[PDB]
RNA sequence: GGACUUUUACUUUGAAAAAAUUAGAGUGUUCAAAGCAGGCGUAUUGCUCGAAUAUAUUAGCAUGGAAUAAUAGAAUAGGACG
RNA sequence: GGAUAGUGGCCUACCAUGGUUUCAACGGGUAACGGGGAAUAAGGGUUCGAUUCCGGAGAGGGAGCCUGAGAAACGGCUACCACAUCCAAGGAAGGCAGCAGGCGCGCAAAUUACCCAAUCCUAAUUCAGGGAGGUAGUGACAAUAAAUAACGAUACAGGGCCCAUUCGGGUCUUGUAAUUGGAAUGAGUACAAUGUAAAUACCUUAACGAGGAACAAUUGGAGGGCAAGUCUGGUGCCAGCAGCCGCGGUAAUUCCAGCUCCAAUAGCGUAUAUUAAAGUUGUUGCAGUUAAAAAGCUCGUAGUUGAACUUUGGGCCCGGUUGGCCG
């Protein structure tokens, strides 16, 4: 079987160099539990629909509801 | 916008379909090189005939020619290196009588055969596509690998595999294994 | 001598001769007067898929004798009616009226084929499934 | 010429040749093995004969 | 097409890099710099393609971004600086000391000098310029502008240049003998003396040439870069002197220099 | 010694000349279509050959040729050479 | 002169009457984006190029324009035209020839999937973003490799060279099996590790996975062309087959079937186009008294074509290359 292999000059210094798939691998990294592209990119534009704070906005539905 | 992956094909079907005389000649080749079909047999038609024609073309040429020499040699080379062409028929004019038969002999197939081995081009065949067989550290179950000339000295069977050592097969090892559990205890 | 201009500068005569040539030639002209695009019943297409309107039992030609089992087919993309012949022993029973069918030529590049006259086109598909197959019972004419 | 001819009889005789069952047999050998079988076979063996060799006879002449 | 391109498709760049054709669509395309794209060569094919220092692109950056790099002199970290001919390139942290020059195919061969001589380059002189408030200018093949120069100084003439102050150090001027770089067209990566140079009003000059071997060749005045005198070279040159052998000879050299 | 055809066609050799494709050199993808790889070793801090070559038949440009085929020149001499 | 970034009848004033054409202008057609290239292999040619790269153009049709270095930009705006969505009926809003996906069209073309790990791009920028791009799914478009069995035992026939007077017979090696023998292997199934951004397949490998109703190869054909049946049964100028010649009207070698056989084979047939065959477009390279075809005849322009002659010959120099020979 051949592969390749790297051998860095201390730990933390292949911590930084080192892509963070591989470091994954090792139990040198931790899984980022993130939100599914489609549900990111959704948000990006759920966002995008807003200028502001939105604070402000929530006070402009909020009061409308109110009466 | 990739890069085409280029390809070729690697036979050539006979201009007649039905040529009694033809087909015979086939079917004798076919079964002395233990051969699967005519495509095998198509395959090498039409690498000779490339061949043939390069060597037709280099031949037209002004001899001492630096592209007749260079590409000539270069051809003449590897003919000889594959075990095709005789030692000392190194010449244009000789590539030129070569035959299918030449190309057809040097196949693993018919070199598992041709030393022992197998005693059987059939039984080479299945010797072959099963993994036991080793040019070298090398498995190569490929019938129509081409076997070179000094590489011809180290056709042999497998580090694995029963008829190389390490364990015998997987039915022999169910045969002496039945005669355990019954007859035994 | 040979009745055609020799000379080096000849060439636009030359070229231009044949051109003028090229037209007593049928494919070449089919080529160019773009036939099977106006003339031909498909539109220079392989097949073309129609509706079956009735049947025909269409005499054959000399010396033979026997009928010959074909359909009237309204082609979809021209509207163009057209006779199409049902091939193999009592294939015509597999297709009905109002079907709609496969056809496609007859090797014969535009010309009708063996002793059926005026029947230029063959059946292949019956909704939608293959005649080789039902003739052969492989598959069922779908219950429509 | 007449376009309207009787389609009364459409598949006359394969509707009336009386279905006969295929009789089973052994599988022949596919692949390289069949070729093998014709190799021996046509020119290794030579069967049959006439002063040309004949691929399918029917029960020859006697 | 609206504007300035800003994509390379992998194929459309120069043969000479020696890119793989699978493995991708795009290659690098140099950034705007002092060599034109086509004559030049990206950082990120000297670290990873050239040197293997690098595998992915990204860690091509990380090397940059550590200003690991200087190009003659100056730390770049454009990871697709357009580099080129005659420029130095100093990888500090490992004692390297390179020089972009040419192969005797056409390619950028891997030419390490001394650590000394990277603190000069050559440059041959594109025009002279009588620029504003009197001042006289010369511009070099890579952008260079040095103002105040020597007189005698014409077009096509080298310079000595130094490398971190600019200035002239001594130059060498353009006729017949000279000792002649070919830096693009079907002989780049030749090197040889002169001869002659065909002078054509209304365009283009030919320059026939001789090399160490009694071969004529001849390119067009753009491609010629004088680099000294003969047999007497300026700078270090690559392995073969660019002096270019037939397939044949080639095919000799290997096989006798194979085995043993 | 540099420039130099009265005005051309033709012919030689070069130059500027994308890659892929094609032809074709090397390389044992296990074979092959491919790919442009790779190969050797103290394989514990290494070494090393490569990524050729040919093709473009139009036109343009540069160049060696003057056979073939065109073209100009002194006739009221409004001629050449210095 | 104006206008433009600038040249310019680009535009405008004034002035002349010029400019292209049988060496095909102008107009028309194109089921016409151009090229790199593709198919066809004696040569010459013929046909093709929407489509991995380059250039061009367009973003439902037109025009106009803001911004900016760059756009006459459409995942910008403005209008008219053709569509057409939401609505509380006052109004508001959309341009998939991006990626998926739908309707329509049809002979005719896949998932509303995953990720930026690679390739490269962009920004204030190692870091963000990228339906570029990569990844899997669907996928007999084409292309490569090539399992579907191998080897023995025995009983007869014998290829049996003989010995040899005869059911006398040496002795391997063909062929035959409702006879048996153990060997082998992956197609799969699956611990694992490998692979991957993660998963998947490939590669590697425990445990498994070969005896006929299986791990059971198909497609077309068997008169000629053209390779392979004068066998059997059915039909009777019917049904049908048949590219072409033809088969069928009771002994059908051609339909319908059974059996056997042939050809290619994980592929084989059909239709449509095209190339070769075609020296049936003929430059190479055809034909024209009678098979298709010399204008009734002469003149004549454009076109094509056009007798001969001009430094020929003699004599040197220099440095090259294949063969004599020989080691």
């Amino acid at each position: 079987s051949v592969g390749f292999g790297l051998v860095y000059n201390s730990v933390a210094e292949a911590k930084k160099f080192e892509p963070t798939y591989r470091l994954v691998r090792y139990g040198l990294a931790e899984k980022v539990e993130k939100a599914s592209r489609q549900q990111r990119k959704q948000k990006k534009n759920r966002d995008k629909k807003i200028f502001g704070t939105g604070k402000r906005l929530a006070k402009k539905v909020a009061r409308r509801n109110a009466d | 916008p990739r890069a085409p992956r280029t390809y070729s094909k690697t036979y050539s079907t006979p201009k007649r379909p039905y040529e009694s005389s033809r087909l015979d000649a086939e079917l004798k080749l076919a079964g002395e090189f233990g051969l699967k079909n005519k495509k095998e047999i198509y395959r090498i038609s039409f690498q000779l005939s490339k061949i043939r024609r390069a060597a037709r073309d280099l031949l037209t040429r002004d001899e001492k020619d630096p592209k007749r020499l260079f590409e000539g040699n270069a051809l003449i080379r590897r003919l000889v290196r594959v075990g095709v062409l005789s030692e000392d028929k190194k010449k244009l004019d000789y590539v030129l009588a070569l035959k299918v038969e030449d190309f057809l002999e040097r196949r693993l197939q018919t070199q598992v055969y041709k030393l022992g081995l197998a005693k059987s081009v059939h039984h080479a065949r299945v010797l072959i596509t099963q993994r036991h067989i080793a040019v070298g550290k090398q498995i190569v179950n490929i019938p129509s690998f081409m076997v070179r000339l000094d590489s011809e000295k180290h056709i042999d069977f497998a580090p694995t595999s029963p008829f190389g050592g390490a364990r015998p097969g997987r039915v022999a090892r169910r045969n002496a294994a039945r005669k355990a559990e019954a007859s035994g205890e | 001598g040979k009745g055609k201009p020799r000379g080096l500068n000849s060439a636009r005569k030359l070229r231009v001769h044949r051109r003028n040539n090229r037209w007593a030639e049928n494919n070449y002209k089919k080529r160019l007067l773009g036939t099977a695009f106006k003339s031909s019943p498909f539109g220079g297409s392989s097949h073309a898929k129609g509706i079956v309107l009735e049947k025909l039992g269409i005499e054959s030609k000399q010396p033979n004798s026997a009928i010959r089992k074909c359909v009237r087919v309204q082609l979809i993309k021209n509207g163009k009616k057209v006779t199409a012949f049902v091939p193999n022993d009592g294939c015509l029973n597999f297709v009905d009226e109002n079907d709609e069918v496969l056809l496609a030529g007859f090797g014969r590049k535009g010309k009708a084929k063996g002793d059926i006259p005026g029947v230029r086109f063959k059946v292949v598909k019956v909704s939608g499934v293959s005649l080789l197959a039902l003739w052969k019972e492989k598959k069922e004419k779908p219950r429509s | 010429a007449k376009v309207h001819g009787s389609l009364a009889r459409a598949g006359k005789v394969k509707s009336q040749t009386p279905k006969v069952e295929k009789t089973e047999k052994p599988k022949k050998p596919k692949g390289r093995a069949y070729k093998r079988l014709l190799y021996t076979r046509r020119f290794v063996n030579v069967t049959l004969v006439n002063g040309k060799r004949r691929m399918n006879p029917g029960p020859s002449v006697q | 097409a609206r504007g300035p391109k800003k994509h390379l498709k992998r194929l459309a760049a120069p043969h000479h890099w020696l890119l793989d054709k699978l493995s991708g669509c795009y290659a690098p395309r140099p950034s705007a710099g002092p060599h034109k794209l086509r004559e030049s060569l990206p950082l990120i094919v000297f670290l990873r393609n050239r040197l293997k220092y690098a595998l992915n692109g990204r860690e091509v950056k990380a090397i940059l971004m550590q200003r690991h790099v200087k190009v003659d002199g100056k730390v770049r970290t454009d990871t697709t600086y357009p580099a080129g001919f005659m420029d130095v390139i100093t990888l500090d942290a490992t004692n390297e000391n390179f020089r972009l020059v040419y192969d005797v195919k056409g390619r950028f061969a891997v030419h390490r000098i001394t650590d000394e001589e990277a603190s000069y380059k050559l440059g041959k002189v594109k025009k002279v310029q009588l620029g504003k408030k009197g001042v006289p200018y010369v511009v070099t093949h890579d952008g260079r502008t040095i103002r105040y120069p020597d007189p005698n100084i014409k077009v096509n003439d080298t310079v000595k240049i130094d490398l971190a102050s600019g200035k002239i150090t001594d130059f060498i001027k353009f006729d017949a003998g000279k000792l002649v770089y070919v830096t693009g067209g079907r002989n780049l990566g030749r090197i040889g003396t002169i001869v002659h140079k065909e002078r054509h009003d209304g365009g283009f000059d030919l320059v026939h040439i001789k090399d160490s071997l009694d071969n004529t060749f001849v390119t067009r005045l753009n491609n010629v870069f004088v680099i000294g005198e003969q047999g007497k070279p300026y700078i270090s040159l690559p392995k073969g002197k660019g002096i270019k052998l037939s397939i044949a000879e080639e095919r000799d050299r290997r096989r006798a220099q194979q085995g043993l």
